[PDB]
């Protein structure tokens, strides 16, 4: 805990892989909202 | 694109025979009036023109291009087909 600034604390990402960015937004799916619909399925419906 | 040969009234008349040269397959013609087309500023100018002259004539009225509604931003609408799909 004592204040050390001679660390690099970021290290994570040397761990990341491909898939990481997309697991994670599946992940945070459940927690979104209900998107707002224009009321047709695309443009050329 | 251009407009400008659509601002005045022309005459001409009608197309008749024209034929190949036996010598050189040459376009022949018999009709003294077949290259003749005059302009006029309105149609009563050119009705006058025909009447003292003696010809019969048909008058086809002017198409002039509708006005439209253009708007740039329907192309991006967000509930309307006018949406783009490429640029």
């Amino acid at each position: 805990e004592p204040f050390d600034n001679t660390t690099y604390k970021n290290l994570q990402h040397h761990d990341y892989s491909t898939y990481t960015f997309l697991d994670l937004n599946l992940d945070l799916s459940k927690f979104r909202m209900p998107q707002p619909s224009s009321g047709r399925e695309s443009p050329r419906h | 694109s251009g407009v400008n040969n659509t601002k005045k009234w022309k005459m001409e008349f009608d197309t008749r025979e024209r034929w190949e040269n036996p010598l050189m397959g040459w376009a022949s013609t018999a009709d003294p009036l077949s290259n003749l087309v005059l302009t006029f500023s309105t149609k009563e100018d050119a009705v006058a023109f025909a009447e003292k002259n003696g010809w019969s004539y048909d008058v086809e009225e002017r198409k002039v291009p509708k006005p439209k509604s253009k708007s740039y931003g329907a192309n991006f609408s967000w509930n309307k087909r006018t949406r783009v799909s490429t640029k």
